């Protein structure tokens, strides 16, 4: 008897990927107008988990 | 999996035919049934001193 997986695996977005979204956004938003960088409580990334 | 991002610009200068200077020579008229006109004739009676 052989433990295989149940089911087919997942797409899962790189952690990474958001730095360089917020490098883009650095540079095109307004002066001090992005906020989403910065937040209280424990930071979290989108995530589909 | 990671991406790789692109930027999309999509300010525009809009313009207007009733605000501008040239629609002073204008009558403007919505008329829905334009399709079906053929022609338009406007006619005229003077009599001379």
């Amino acid at each position: 008897t052989v433990s295989a997986p149940a089911t087919y695996g997942n797409f899962v977005l790189s952690p990474e990927n958001a730095v360089t979204a917020i490098s883009y956004h650095s540079i095109l938003a307004d002066f001090n107008s992005y906020k989403a960088h910065l937040t209280s409580g424990q930071p979290h990334l989108p995530n589909d988990s | 999996f990671e991406a790789i991002f692109g930027t999309f610009c999509n300010r525009l200068e809009w313009v207007y035919f009733l605000t501008s200077g040239l629609a002073a020579a204008a009558h403007a008229i919505k008329f829905h049934d334009l399709n079906k006109l053929t022609t338009g004739k406007m006619l005229f009676h003077v009599q001379v001193p």
